[PDB]
DNA sequence: CCCACCAAAAA
RNA sequence: UUGGUGG
């Protein structure tokens, strides 16, 4: 993973706005180096006017050595693949969306768009006059792999066209597929909610919500009014994105955990590791501390929100070490963070300690078994589902353009 | 003071809760006394004040839309496309068969409406929100709704920590970038952006400095409140925010 | 396919 | 519900 300086991540942010947002690290900066003496007359055509015009005018300020509260934004490039990448441990899903680096023949790392990639390959392997529109493409790629099957039935139609697509994608995402697959047979006809709790401690709570239709007749014309009533249902098409949703939801918090941290807190709990703390302890704590180091335990996430329930009595349930390690994992100085479920936002003189965070959290997941542990939650019995690379974790921490 | 200022707000939140303000546009503030016209034409009066109000959010609605917003009010479906029927034909709206719609005829005035435009949406907050230990309050003094976002309460652990960790992050408006919209994004509606800087500058009246409250979903995404000041949403929104503790780059 | 949130129409 | 916003 290559560094920035804060300049540098403002140079980053104002191209991203313009936008060249898919475009490598260095051809960013090296867009901007060109225009920098005439930033405030691009405004006009940038994809994004008003974000642009605001960090041009942070730019300004910090030449001039003023302080600023204008923070840069870097944006998970496919959020949910990445998360089912990491999940079923996917080599070819993850070199797809940035999760572990993809060189071309130069040996440059890129910055990958699965969806192009997918389009691409779905055109080479067509030929001979593919009859498909790019972003249609990707509105059949992202809403089949939050599970939904009519809406790749409508840009590809049913024939030989829907049959490349699904060999395209079961190339170019095996694991990520078939638990795609895998999750439309998990609907129990029987529940009217689902339940499961992420290793934050996290309560996901899911009713199932069925139409019914009251039929009405006004002026001899026939209406129908559809309103949504709690029931049951046969197959049920919501677990994959649910499941996904439920995972980035916990990495927001997590992320925000590691970065927005209480100083003061720290170290106490790094006195409390090595048995130097003034004796303190609460009972209620226990439970919270014993549900969170068992999460850790079956998932391989070990959340900061332990920070909060470690006293005395309660540093005694846990591996001292795995704590220190964690903080030690941490930014050395904390900052906050703003989110828009897969966006980040940031000073930029904090760019660096953003994307090691994610990194390491995508690295976390890739590693443990937090698809299982979800899994058994939701269908009601222990499973286990392996990793399709054991190792790809290895590759996760050093990735070049999880966030872009 | 800005204690005081906090509860201002909150005071004209409340007054404009989008449907309660409304029905007093119908109640004691219309110079129709609809109390005795549903009298007359056999219509309870909740659900005709409910119509009423219904009719002047939407100006036009189909059928199915408008039976669906007050289906709670009877035991049948039916019922209310009949009570519906009943207060077209006495004029309360119209329904013209030929685009399967309703119309409505009386409206709001102009004064409430803007003020519904500019408080009905919960605002930041001027001081530190409060710090939350139940699955009630979202960060405000006179709130106590459930956290989490549509009909989905539980008192199971939900994470507030991380609302709390939200919550206490000062942000401030970039009035240079604020400006630069107004007078520039037309060369780059006005109606709308008239109540963004009223709102704006009430917000700030005793400084630059305000947070804004988290609610979750159900799934655990976190999303921060608020219409006109939001760095979730629009770009023209995103773009005016920013952190009240800035800080020397280098 | 899944969420969350706005806004309210023509002689 | 027609639409539009963010992801
Ligand atoms: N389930 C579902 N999720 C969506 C949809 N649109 C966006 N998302 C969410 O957004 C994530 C990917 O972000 P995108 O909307 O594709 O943004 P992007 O990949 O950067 O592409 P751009 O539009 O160019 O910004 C997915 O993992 C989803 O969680 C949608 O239509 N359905
Ligand atoms: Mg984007
Ligand atoms: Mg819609
Ligand atoms: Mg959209």
């Amino acid at each position: 993973m290559q560094t920035f300086t804060a300049r540098e991540y403002l140079k980053i942010d104002i191209a991203n706005n313009y936008g060249l947002d898919k475009e490598d690290w260095d051809d960013r900066i090296a867009w901007f180096d060109k225009n920098e003496n005439n930033l405030l007359n691009l405004v006009r055509e940038a994809e994004e006017p008003a974000l642009f015009y605001a960090g041009v005018k942070a730019w300004m300020d910090v030449k001039e050595g003023k302080p600023i509260g204008y923070p840069v934004a870097l944006d998970a490039t496919s959020s949910g693949l990445q998360i089912l990448a990491c999940l079923t441990g996917d080599r070819r899903a993850a070199e797809l969306c940035n999760v572990v680096n993809y060189r071309d023949e130069s040996g440059k790392v890129k910055r990958r768009d699965a969806y192009t990639v997918i389009y691409n390959k779905m055109l080479n392997t067509l030929g001979k006059g593919a009859r498909i529109k790019r972003n249609d493409c990707k509105q059949a790629i992202m809403t089949a792999l939050y599970g939904s099957e009519a809406k790749p039935k409508e840009v590809f139609g049913e024939g030989i066209m829907l049959n490349v697509f699904e060999s395209t994608m079961n190339v170019e995402a095996p694991a990520v597929w078939e638990l795609n697959k895998f999750w439309l047979q998990c609907g129990n006809p029987e529940a009217f909610v689902y339940h499961w709790v992420m290793p934050d401690g996290f309560n996901v709570y899911i009713k199932v919500m069925v139409n019914e239709v009251e039929t009405v007749h006004f002026l001899d014309k026939p209406y129908d009014c559809v309103r949504k009533v709690q029931g049951t249902e046969e197959k049920t098409r919501m677990l994959s994105a649910n499941t996904t949703h439920s995972i980035d939801g916990l990495v927001v918090r997590e992320l925000v955990r590691r970065c927005d941290y209480d100083k003061n807190q720290i170290e106490y709990i790094k006195a409390l590791c090595n048995g130097e703390a003034e004796y303190k302890a609460s009972e209620k704590n226990y439970g919270k501390a014993m549900e969170l180091w068992g999460y850790y335990e079956k998932t391989g996430f070990l959340t900061a929100r332990i920070f909060d329930y470690l006293d005395s009595e309660t540093i005694k349930l846990v591996n001292t070490q795995d704590i220190l390690d964690l903080i030690e994992s941490m930014p050395k100085k904390p900052f906050h963070v703003l989110t828009v479920h897969d966006c980040f936002r940031c000073l930029p003189n904090y760019g660096n300690d953003i994307r090691r965070q994610y990194n390491n959290l995508l690295a976390t997941i890739a590693k443990g078994d937090l698809l299982s542990f979800i899994m058994s939650q939701v269908i009601g019995q222990e499973v286990t589902i392996g990793k399709l690379d054991p190792t790809l974790w290895e590759d996760v921490l050093e990735t070049e353009y999880a966030l872009s | 003071s800005t204690i005081e200022h906090q509860m201002h707000l909150e005071k004209l939140y409340n007054k404009n809760q989008l449907l309660p303000r409304m029905r007093q546009e119908f109640e004691e503030n219309s110079g129709i006394d609809f109390k005795a016209f549903f009298a007359h034409i056999g219509i309870d009066y909740k659900f005709g004040i409910d119509a009423m109000v219904q009719m002047a959010l939407h100006k036009r609605a189909d059928l199915p839309t408008l039976v669906g917003t007050l289906r709670h009010h009877c035991k049948s479906a039916q019922e209310v496309a009949d009570n519906l029927f009943k207060m077209a034909s006495e004029d309360c709206f119209n329904f013209d068969p030929t685009i399967d719609k309703f119309i409505v005829i009386y409206t709001i005035s102009d004064d409430v409406q803007h003020e519904l435009d500019s408080f009905q949406y919960p605002l930041p907050m001027v001081v530190r929100p409060k710090l939350l230990t139940k699955n009630y309050g979202t960060g405000y003094f006179t709130c106590n709704k459930s956290v989490i976002l549509k009909k989905n309460h539980t008192d199971d652990d939900i994470c507030l920590d991380h609302l709390n960790r939200m919550n206490k992050i000062p942000l401030s408006i970039n009035w240079d970038v604020a400006h630069m919209v107004k007078n520039e994004w037309a060369n780059l509606f006005q109606k709308y952006d008239r109540t963004a800087h009223e709102v704006m500058g009430l917000l700030t009246q005793e400084g630059n400095k305000f947070y804004l409250t988290h609610r979750p979903d159900k799934r655990g995404r976190t999303y921060s409140q608020g219409y006109h000041v939001n760095y979730q949403g629009t770009s023209w929104n995103k773009a005016v925010l920013e952190f009240a503790e800035k800080e020397v780059i280098d």
